[PDB]
């Protein structure tokens, strides 16, 4: 990775000091025991965020502004690294972004079956995942007018060429095909675009973590269609990621599965999954999971893969921060002790 | 139970708040758009307490709608369940409350 | 009196009526209404949300009760005037995201000055 | 020994006689054949009283197959949990004895349909009986695995208070003497922290502190390993002095109230997570191992049920079948289901998923 700080250098080291403001675990102790919302902003201003939250008053202070007011700041600072990124760091920066331009393009398609509604939904369009045209795409009243938008001068045009047709996500739920399809094609996309365009080792700590991402999202499809019978395997076989640890073997277990029993017999079936759905719930596993990833892209110095990994890391965080503010604000301490810390 | 009714609604708001960290992003406006029909019914029938015909509600949980069950993850449906009890708890507060005021 | 689902009536917090409706929420299918009325607080009128009340409690007729989320602190006046009547709506003020205190609950009220 | 072994039950009618090895007797043929797989089996039955309709005979036979998966699921849950107590230490099963005999000997006499199961009532009432008793076996595992949860959660609570010197969380590791003993009204005296870096740095953090926020007092320095700590002196009529002295000091203040009370309701907790995880590991471990072999014994008692339901079933009555034991060698589960298959000459109205023979169920 010598070549690596010829155009990424400056990058690197800014997201590693970014790297060394994450909460560690002592820093999490000391927030869990905070009495009050107040009392967690007050012990929060200790660490790197500051006064970053002094902008309002403390009866106004609440979960959902510190959810937004930490994203917000997560936001800026991603935006001020993908600004400050060029060539192949730039794209990937960029891919990263239509990972979240994928939700925004589902949500505003939602709105537009029923255009009840329009900019509440751009107000509630997180920034991460925004495009220029976005507000434009917002005035197109019709459903096949917005697809245009989108099939066209977004860079959502080749996942919606890729197994959409204008007339078809009609019928197709947002959630339930819609978004997770879009997801399935952003991963085969970006970890081609990965296999092809990177460097060592951060092509190893990306292929590694977004088969992980790919392994999540096919367990949740699994785990989540069993419900609802209304899905036939053969779409569902279509909506897995076809990437990942699972693929081949397990990726078609799990859609030709119709029960809990068989989805853990097809998911216990590799080794990093056994007894992984068996105790508690699966996003805490899945987070701790993540974080493990996480920690190991961190210790590659000469990768650009810190950049990911420092995204993630730092979402987990400000996720963590605000389960313990609502174990606060709600006095459900009894779950306070959930939040995942790897640092 | 209005008094425990703050304690039982802050412990559905947690479990929602723990259901959007699962999911990451604020699934309140999926919810709001994927409602096509009413799975929790209001069965208005009437008693006989003390020689009064006051009328009551008891619950119509009718699990085959399922209309937004099928939407987000696991946390979706622990969620959808918690907020059903929540939801049943409330449903025999406002029969109380009716039952109070007849 | 027509069993309906409880209405949902929620501008000082969204995320009740969120839950409410993870929880079970109906949409009328040709007259296009819903019994979600969920108002972002700061960004609803006060007319807007007596409107709204006014549009559940005493224009639709059916039987069911009808969620407030701790919204009717600024509508205290419209949420004593609809609660003459038990029905066609019977109201209610669940804990939002701010805690509903029972001073301020109508039904409470009437309760302690009955005592 | 060999407890890994499966276990392959059958039933055929009186009259059989397999195709396999022709002309040789009923229960010599069987033993040539289980010779053959080097095997043994003895006979197991009784005599239910079921005489209910096709229809009822059906239907019972269909609650039957589903209360034996459902009891077979249970005791395979029970092994699982007995496994993580450390409990199934030759195997995770057949390890454990039941009745005072090993699985195979157990299984060498099926008598148990008698007295305390012989309600010599229809094969639904007692299809009802055992699965309320299978119930009762699960409500009594949740309930094991219900206080190993519960003590996983006070070692869990325990570790967190022992994780590390700094940052403790026991109150115990810090004197009576120095921790707000007979605190004044207006000085509280005692202050925790824990600052970074050398001892040095705390004491200017000290000096800090030493000024506009406590009249000069001394007080012990704390290890918490290499980063530093002291117990601080910090005055009550000046509280928020010495906490905005703390904050900004960037040490990492940990002060917590260290009074008789707190360190009472401390060692309380302590021992009743010790007392909580011991109960757990020992009283609630004995009762899930007693409940699992109550279980197997049931769940063996049900297949036997089962295994007649079917005989009366596929096999046409008068009831005249004789039963065979499941006892089979450890790798000779193929070449008998190969031989049973080949001697199955009857119920030709599946093809010229479920066995052609009179009775045929594998278990463990």
């Amino acid at each position: 990775g010598v070549y690596f700080n010829i155009d990424n250098g400056f990058i690197e080291g800014v997201v590693r000091g970014y790297r060394n403001g994450l909460l560690s675990n002592n820093q999490y102790i000391n927030l869990t025991q905070c009495d009050t919302l107040e009392d967690l902003k007050l012990q929060l201003s200790s660490t790197d965020y500051g006064n970053f939250l002094s902008s309002v008053s403390s009866e106004s202070l609440t979960t959902s502004l510190i959810q937004e007011y930490a994203s917000s700041k997560l936001y800026h600072e991603f935006n001020y690294i993908r600004d400050q990124s060029s060539g192949s760091t730039r794209k990937f920066m960029d891919y990263i972004t239509y990972g979240y331009m994928i939700d925004n393009v589902a949500l505003m398609i939602t709105g537009t079956i029923h255009d009840r509604d329009k900019g509440e939904i751009l107000q509630r369009c997180h920034p991460l995942g925004w495009f220029d045209t976005l507000p434009t795409l917002s005035v197109a009243t019709d459903l096949e007018s917005l697809y245009e938008t989108v099939l066209v001068d977004t860079p959502l045009a080749p996942y919606f060429k890729n197994c959409f047709d204008t007339a078809e996500e009609l019928d197709d739920m947002n959630i339930e095909i819609i978004r997770n399809k879009l997801y399935k094609a952003y991963l085969e996309d970006f970890y081609n675009f990965v296999t092809e365009e990177i460097p060592e080792p951060a092509k190893e700590c990306m292929q590694t973590l977004l088969g992980f991402e790919a392994d999540r999202r096919s367990i949740n499809i699994a785990l989540n269609s069993l419900q609802s019978s209304d899905i036939d395997p053969d779409l569902k076989s279509d909506l897995l990621p076809n990437i990942g640890k699972l693929y081949p073997l397990a990726t078609f277990h799990l859609a030709q599965a119709q029960d809990f029993e068989g989805v853990r017999a097809a998911l216990a079936n590799v080794y990093e999954y056994r007894g992984f759905l068996e105790t508690g719930n699966l996003e805490d596993h899945f987070y701790q999971l993540e974080m493990e990833l996480c920690r190991d892209a961190f210790t590659q110095q000469f990768a650009i893969s810190t950049v990911w990994a420092w995204m993630k890391s730092k979402e987990q965080e400000v996720r963590n921060i605000t389960w313990i503010a609502e174990c606060i604000a709600q006095n459900q301490r009894e779950r306070i002790n959930n939040y995942i810390s790897v640092y | 139970a209005k008094q425990k009714m703050g304690r039982v609604m802050q412990t559905a708001a947690f479990s929602l708040a723990e259901v959007s960290y699962a999911t990451g992003e604020n699934i309140g406006y999926q919810v709001q758009e994927s409602v096509s029909t009413a799975r929790f019914k209001v069965r208005a029938r009437q008693e006989n307490v003390s020689g009064v015909y006051l009328s009551q509600f008891e619950s119509y949980i009718d699990p085959e709608i399922n209309d937004f069950r099928l939407t987000g993850l696991g946390r979706g449906g622990q969620q959808v369940q918690r907020a059903k009890e929540i939801y049943s708890r409330a449903v025999e507060t406002l029969v109380e409350l009716a039952s109070l005021q007849t | 009196a027509e069993k309906r689902t409880l209405i949902a009536v929620i501008a000082d917090e969204d995320t009740t009526t969120g839950l409410l409706l993870a929880g079970i929420g109906q949409i009328t299918p040709e007259t296009q209404e819903k019994n979600f009325f969920v108002y972002q607080e700061g960004k609803t009128t006060k007319e807007e949300i007596t409107d709204k009340f006014n549009h559940f409690t005493e224009e639709r007729d059916d039987i069911a009760i009808l969620l407030i989320n701790q919204h009717i602190a600024e509508n205290i006046r419209a949420r004593v005037d609809s609660f003459t009547n038990a029905f066609p709506a019977i109201l209610e003020i669940p804990s939002k995201d701010h805690p509903y205190d029972p001073e301020k609950d109508s039904v409470l009220k009437r309760v302690r000055k009955l005592f | 020994l060999y407890t890994a072994n499966d276990f392959i039950l059958i039933s055929l009618p009186q009259n059989a006689q397999p195709v396999t090895a022709p002309g040789s007797k009923t229960d010599s043929w069987f033993n040539e054949t289980l010779i053959g797989g080097r095997a043994f089996v003895s006979d197991f039955k009784i005599p239910e009283f079921k005489i209910g309709s096709l229809d009822t005979l059906i239907v019972e036979s269909e609650e039957l197959s589903k209360v034996d998966n459902q009891i077979g699921a249970s005791i395979g849950k029970i092994i699982e949990i007995l496994q993580g107590l450390n409990e199934t230490s030759t195997n995770a099963y057949r390890t454990l004895p039941i009745n005072n005999m090993p699985v195979p000997e157990y299984l060498e006499n099926f008598q148990w349909q008698t007295r305390k199961f012989k309600l010599d009532k229809s094969i639904k009432d007692l299809i009802t009986l055992i699965s309320n008793e299978s119930s009762q076996l699960d409500a009594d595992v949740r309930a094991t695995y219900a206080n190993y949860n519960s003590a996983k959660t006070n070692l869990a609570a325990a570790e967190r208070k022992k994780t590390g010197d700094l940052s403790v969380r026991s109150l115990h590791d810090i004197v009576k003497p120095e921790d707000f003993v007979l605190n004044s009204e207006h000085l509280t005296t005692v202050l925790v922290a824990v600052p970074k870096s050398l001892k040095s740095d705390f004491e200017k953090s000290y000096e800090t502190l030493s000024k506009n926020v406590v009249p000069a007092s001394a007080s012990v320095i704390a290890e918490d390993a290499e980063y530093v700590l002291f117990n601080v002196h910090l005055f009550k009529k000046n509280v928020q002095e010495f906490t905005t002295a703390a904050r900004e000091k960037k040490f990492i203040p940990r002060e917590f109230n260290y009074s008789e009370e707190l360190i009472d309701q401390l060692k309380k907790e302590h021992d009743s997570a010790a007392s909580l995880e011991q109960s757990l590991r020992v009283q609630l471990v004995r009762l899930a191992k007693t409940a699992y072999v109550d279980v197997f014994i049931n769940w063996f008692h049900i297949k036997a049920l089962r295994v007649y339901v079917e005989s009366v079933l596929r096999y046409g009555l008068p009831p005249h079948f004789n039963i065979k034991i499941i006892a089979v060698p450890p790798k000779n589960l193929s070449k008998c289901k190969s031989e049973l298959i080949d001697a199955f000459g009857f119920l030709g109205g599946n093809a010229f998923e479920y066995e052609p023979f009179v009775m045929y169920i594998i278990n463990l």
